[PDB]
């Protein structure tokens, strides 16, 4: 879909350009294919580019838009993912603390040693904290 | 006496001897301070006070405690303060024709001053770590703040005239948060401790186990009526030689009104940066602006 939307620019001029941008924006929203479209995992090394990024530019504003929406829906994980791309490190941890915090209180029998919110917790800490950590103490 | 300047070409440092020598063989000059009149006052290990004039000659102000550990000058009111080893304070009015004084605050005065609270300010316990002058701009009434070994903060008011000082009175006292009042958290507190313009307190505490650093900043925002101070522990663990403010103070106005509004001068005022000098290295602390707080 991205490849096709990109053709829209082929008609060079404003209007069409915005139409292209809106179309991409519309694609990201509601398709919710964030990783594919927007990008993924830092391991330092900024984003690993999404397909759109290869095309480039307005990508930060789209992320904020998507992320806020995620907040409405309460699609946590998506929000965390989105904020990572946003590079709002402090925001990520805070949302993150909330996610891990609940699920901690509850009743027992869980927590395999390999994947979920806890695992997510481990990822971020190892990941951010060593590196020039921008988050609040 | 030498001159310091910055080369505009290299931007290097230029030091030039301004060949001015003053014989002060006997003195063993312990402390030096200045009034921005350009007058320089220094004390030797010879009692309380002496003043130098370059235009070499030394002239004792106090006419020709035991020593003067510290010297402080209230720039705003041209008032001199001296702290002696024993813990007595003397505040001379700096005048063109000399120093006028010397009113004193002592342990006895403080005891009378509390008249309602007491213990940490015990006779045995009582000792003064540091003294800091308060600008009239910040507060018209309060001349000086004394920091005890306990870490208690004492505030004194005064009233000057063109030639006469007034005896200082103890306006208020603040206790260290162990949590609250009986606290020994601040015990002991070193001289290193200092107060940053607009009541920001940097406390160096040396426990009898190790060295700890604390900082108290009033929350100016809630301070737009009630008073609250945010106090937290700091990273520094080494001995703390001396603290200083790299940058002008954030204070908004030159009047007691809106002096403290950080919120107003958050944009304009340069970011506050603080220096902590340790034997091993220099540490830099940065104040957190409201923007940062919102960000968190």
């Amino acid at each position: 879909a991205l490849q096709y939307f990109y053709f829209l620019r082929d008609e060079k001029d404003s209007q069409g350009e915005n139409m292209f941008l809106r179309c991409v924006s519309e694609l990201v929203i509601e398709s919710r294919e964030f990783d594919m479209i927007l990008g993924k995992l830092e391991n330092d090394g900024s984003r690993k580019p999404g397909v759109i990024d290869k095309f480039t530019s307005d990508t930060k504003p789209i992320i904020n838009k998507v992320a806020s929406v995620a907040e409405n829906k309460g699609l946590f994980e998506e929000a965390a993912k989105l904020y990572d791309l946003a590079k709002n490190a402090d925001k990520v941890l805070e949302l993150m603390n909330k996610l891990l915090s609940p699920v901690v209180p509850q009743i027992s029998a869980p927590q395999s040693n390999k994947e979920r919110l806890k695992n997510m917790a481990l990822s971020i800490a190892e990941r951010y904290r060593a590196q020039g950590i921008s988050a609040n103490k | 006496i030498l001159g310091l300047s910055y080369a505009n070409l290299s931007g290097g440092m230029q030091l030039l001897p301004d060949p001015l020598s003053l014989p002060t063989d006997n003195t063993y000059l312990l402390t030096i301070t200045s009034t921005d009149n350009g007058r320089i006052f220094l004390a030797g290990k010879d009692g309380c006070l002496y003043e130098v004039a370059y235009q070499k000659i030394n002239h004792s102000k106090s006419s020709l405690d035991d020593p003067i550990l510290q010297i402080a000058i209230d720039n705003s009111r041209n008032i001199l303060y001296t702290r002696s080893e024993k813990g007595v304070i003397q505040v001379y009015d700096l005048g063109q024709d000399g120093q006028g004084m010397s009113a004193s605050v002592s342990q006895n005065a403080i005891v009378s001053a509390a008249g309602n609270i007491a213990r940490t300010i015990d006779r045995s316990v009582f000792k003064i770590v540091q003294i800091a002058v308060i600008e009239n701009s910040e507060s018209l009434d309060c001349q000086l703040l004394a920091v005890t070994h306990a870490g208690v903060r004492l505030y004194f008011s005064t009233c000057p005239f063109r030639a006469r000082p007034n005896t200082l009175t103890l306006v208020h006292v603040r206790l260290p948060p162990g949590f609250s009042a009986s606290s020994t958290v601040e015990k002991p507190s070193k001289v290193h401790r200092a107060l940053y313009s607009k009541g920001i307190l940097l406390m160096a505490a040396s426990e009898n186990d190790n060295d700890i650093l604390w900082c108290v900043n009033h929350d100016t925002f809630p301070f737009q009526k009630p008073m609250m101070e945010t106090q937290m522990t700091a990273g520094v663990d080494g001995h703390s030689w001396a603290l200083s403010a790299i940058d002008t103070p954030l204070n908004k106005d030159h009047i007691p009104i809106t002096d403290s509004p950080v919120v107003v001068q958050q944009h304009m005022l340069p970011p506050k940066k603080f220096v902590l000098l340790s034997a091993q290295g220099s540490l830099m602390f940065h104040k957190l602006r409201p923007v940062d707080q919102l960000r968190h």
